RNA sequence: UAGAUAGAAAAUAGGUGCCCGUACCGCAAACCGACACAGGUAGUCAAGAUGAGAAUUCUAAGGUGAGCGAGCGAACUCUCGU
RNA sequence: UGAGUAGCGAAAGACGGGUGAGAAUCCCGUCCACCGAUUGACUAAGGUUUCCAGAGGAAGGCUCGUCCGCUCUGGGUUAGUCGGGUCCUAAGCUGAGGCCGACAGGCGUAGGCGAUGGAUAACAGGUUGAUAUUCCUGUACCACCUAUAAUCGUUUUAAUCG
RNA sequence: GAGCUGUAAGUAAGCUUUGAUCCAGAGAUUUCCGAAUGGGGAAACCCAGCAUGAGUUAUGUCAUGUUAUCGAUAUGUGAAUACAUAGCAUAUCAGAAGGCACACCCGGAGAACUGAAACAUCUUAGUACCCGGAGGAAGAGAAAGAAAAUUCGAUUCCCUUAGUAGCGGCGAGCGAAACGGGAAGAGCCCAAACCAACAAGCUUGCUUGUUGGGGUUGUAGGACACUCUAUACGGAGUUACAAAGGACGACAUUAGACGAAUCAUCUGGAAAGAUGAAUCAAAGAAGGUAAUAAUCCUGUAGUCGAAAAUGUUGUCUCUCUUGAGUGGAUCCUGAGUACGACGGAGCACGUGAAAUUCCGUCGGAAUCUGGGAGGACCAUCUCCUAAGGCUAAAUACUCUCUAGUGACCGAUAGUGAACCAGUACCGUGAGGGAAAGGUGAAAAGCACCCCGGAAGGGGAGUGAAAUAGAACCUGAAACCGUGUGCU
């Protein structure tokens, strides 16, 4: 997700989707593990959206203070 | 590079100087380019490779990008590229010509 | 690490000369006497040297 | 922290036997403690732990070409499933 | 005992119990001696016959045949018997 | 060069059957021999993956090699109770303040740290190619928690903690 | 501005003109150890308290924050011991710590081999080493100066003076300064007299302590008395001279952009070469491109550009602030100081005739009719005005950055290190410390066939070349072979 679309999100939404997309992370490590994954790229793509997440997150907090 | 990707391009050094064709990849960082029909080399393929066939395989090899020099849509004559401002946006300008290359 | 309170004063470093002029390096200290004075308005005992007390410069408690 | 204390699952043919035996081998954080992973597994696979037994395993040394260099450190803990099961697949 | 404060619990049932080490060699080809080196390396266990005995000779449990061989059976050198 | 010379590091092997491009040297079998207060079984240091399976034969192996502590690839170490820590202390070390000393720093009190000693709850059997008082099975023990508690107490207390 | 996912190939999955990769400015995140700082510890680990939160029936578990020492400032308690002083407790602090640039500076402490053809004074040398404190420079600095003219006017640094004058087992050797020529320049603030306020001793005498004012010197100056001048008019400033700010502009730095002019032929694998004919030049620096290119590419001259950050600077703003005379009655002008003795040291100067200046010990002035200096000392004369501070520039150095330069090296050289080097290796440790570059223009890196288990090779093919086939440019000698003419 583009940090434009993320900044959109509300502060709840954000971290909802933090957490989401951790859980994704977590499905896509375990499928590479078994060999069921195909897609790698997609880890890459993942990892990075969260690291949007949080660093958009981070931005408010500041602001805040 | 000056010469980018789809250009058609005189050839004026090598051994196939003095042929036309387009450019089919560039390579920025070796500052070479492949031109259709030039350059070509004989590779050997092992059938053993994924490919099933194995045989002699014919294919165009990457030349420096200053031996290739665009042509001008006028005259289809070898010319320099010059870059001029128009409407705040950079257009390629033949010398010879005067023209757009593109 | 001793030196009067009052002057500062030290033991100082230079030679020990024979007749026949060889030297040795030696030291010479200051006369400190460890005396009771008022530091900070509290009775406080501190080396202070004899040259600083003599003239009563330096209360003694 | 679940998904971060539990790094990846272990396939093996030992771990295989285990898994009839109903005991799943995990790849986990060498910082974690065995209770860490025992509310880790439980949260992520809805499942009751009986047990968790944790091993330490040393880094390898592993060459390749002239360069010589030591493989990760690795945390491995081994969860018996006293009710419910696990699809690692 | 000084102190502290309404609660304490024989039992019974259910539950919780972390980190580090754990492979392998370890009188040795894996340790200390540049070596797959007749050297050095704490401790524990240690059967039978013989015997005072953990000596001695031959065996047990268990391990091992030692990481160059084949000939010939001179001098000479070493080790050994008369 | 010396020179195809010195050496190839204490020892008992023989044969048959395999394997393979190749076998005195690898595997298997029989016989023979050697150790046996030990060449056996543990185990602390120390080393640090040398451990196991499959594969290899360039180099390493004082010969050879189909083999290996070598090379390649993938594996293997599971603890409330075992050893150490969340316990204790010795020598020693360190040391608030403190004492001394050109500087740096030295010494030292309280207090810490520190096993080679003290305290301290699990045993038998089974199981893998490679782990086991660690897994499994059976049968235990210890500390703590929650609940229900025979009984006991219920503010100078007399149950209880200390 | 079209490719991109480092080296690092390759495969896979993807990303990108809805502007990737990439470049610069700013920001976020930033494990653990380490001053390392909750405690401990064999660095990169273990073990805690407290608060708050998560989870659990609950315990176990987890997360976030916080908890060293010393110093300073407060606050509250407070021993022997009446008062209160230790002491103790708590709060706050961008307080300190530690690191480094193997350089420069200042200071503490301070060798020896060596030279003297021995060696003790002396020399090496106040060097090396060690330690402390720094700063971007440091140190020094506005005359108790240098001198002897018609004097000069803080300091530092350069030239010269001069290998002079001197010092010296008068040996070895050590070695100025003033003047003169230059670089660079900047001056200042206090203490005291005196006045005002406050507090204490309560003569409640006016004597102390504090604050503010005043005042700052050799032409003696100041207080004091008196007379003009001025309330920031002016003047000055954060580089000393007092100390923070704001606004605007300019320039510079940290990405970039544009940027003139060549074709043909011959040889060749390839042209930049040769040959012929042209062209540009504020650009004929340089590198690359299939051989040697001003005109092919990257550039060069020239010209242009910054959202943001930083630095420098200018102008306002802001802040601060009276400046001068005359008088000779009284007062003030830095004391355990100067100075002396003794023991040392430092001065180019080794105790000497030893001025000048510091230290330890001990003794110990004067007060403007004062005091210090002019190389013992005295007189005279002359020049200064100690015992309190601050101060830019000219000077030193280079871990580093940017742009360049070399009758510097070219792989046994040049760095130890052109290469995965402070590595491999060696050592208990401190520490010592290598070797090792080159296919080709392009990887076109030898399809396929044959012998062989493989290795290796013979063909075939790629290429200008494989006698360029992988540490693959060239390929010397030693040394090892095979054949042969003569012997
Ligand atoms: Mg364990
Ligand atoms: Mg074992
Ligand atoms: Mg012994
Ligand atoms: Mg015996
Ligand atoms: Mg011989
Ligand atoms: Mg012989
Ligand atoms: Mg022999
Ligand atoms: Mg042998
Ligand atoms: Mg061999
Ligand atoms: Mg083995
Ligand atoms: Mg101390
Ligand atoms: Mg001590
Ligand atoms: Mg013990
Ligand atoms: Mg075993
Ligand atoms: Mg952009
Ligand atoms: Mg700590
Ligand atoms: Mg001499
Ligand atoms: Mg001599
Ligand atoms: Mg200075
Ligand atoms: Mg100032
Ligand atoms: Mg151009
Ligand atoms: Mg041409
Ligand atoms: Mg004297
Ligand atoms: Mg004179
Ligand atoms: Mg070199
Ligand atoms: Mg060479
Ligand atoms: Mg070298």
């Amino acid at each position: 997700m583009k940090a434009k679309e993320i900044r959109d999100l509300t502060t709840s939404e954000i971290e909802e989707q933090i957490k989401s997309s951790k859980e994704e992370l977590f499905n896509l490590r375990f499928q590479l593990a078994t060999g069921q994954l195909e897609e790698t790229a997609r880890i890459r793509t993942v990892r990075k959206t969260i690291a949007r997440l949080k660093t958009v997150a981070r931005e408010r907090e500041i602001e805040q203070s | 590079m000056h010469i980018k990707k789809g250009d058609n391009v005189k050839v004026i050094a090598g051994k196939d100087k003095g042929k036309e064709g387009k450019v089919i990849a560039t390579l920025p960082k070796k500052d070479r380019v492949v031109v259709e029909g030039v350059n070509i080399m004989k590779k050997h393929q092992k059938p053993t490779q994924l490919n099933p066939e194995g045989g002699i395989l014919e294919t165009e090899a990457a030349i420096h990008v200053s031996n290739v020099q665009l042509l001008d849509p006028k005259t289809n004559e070898p010319t320099r590229v010059g870059y001029k401002f128009v409407d705040g946006k950079k257009v390629r300008i033949a010398k010879k010509s005067g023209e757009e290359i593109k | 690490g001793k030196q009067c309170f009052v002057t500062g004063r030290k033991a100082s470093t230079g030679n020990r000369r024979s007749h026949a002029l060889n030297s040795t390096k030696r030291r010479w200290n200051a006369n400190l006497q460890k005396v009771r004075i008022l530091v900070d308005g509290k009775p406080k005992k501190v080396w202070v040297s004899a040259r600083a007390l003599k003239s009563g410069k330096v209360t003694r408690v | 922290e679940a998904r971060d204390i539990l790094k990846r699952p272990v396939i093996t043919e030992k771990s295989s036997e285990a898994m009839a035996e109903d005991k799943y081998t995990f790849d986990v954080d060498t910082r974690v403690n065995k209770t860490q992973v025992k509310m880790a597994v439980e949260e992520i696979f809805n499942v009751k732990v009986a047990s968790v037994n944790i091993m330490n395993y040393k880094p390898k040394k592993k060459r390749m070409g002239r360069y010589q260099g030591y493989t990760n450190k690795r945390r491995k803990a081994i969860v018996t499933l006293k009710e419910g099961s696990i699809d690692l697949f």
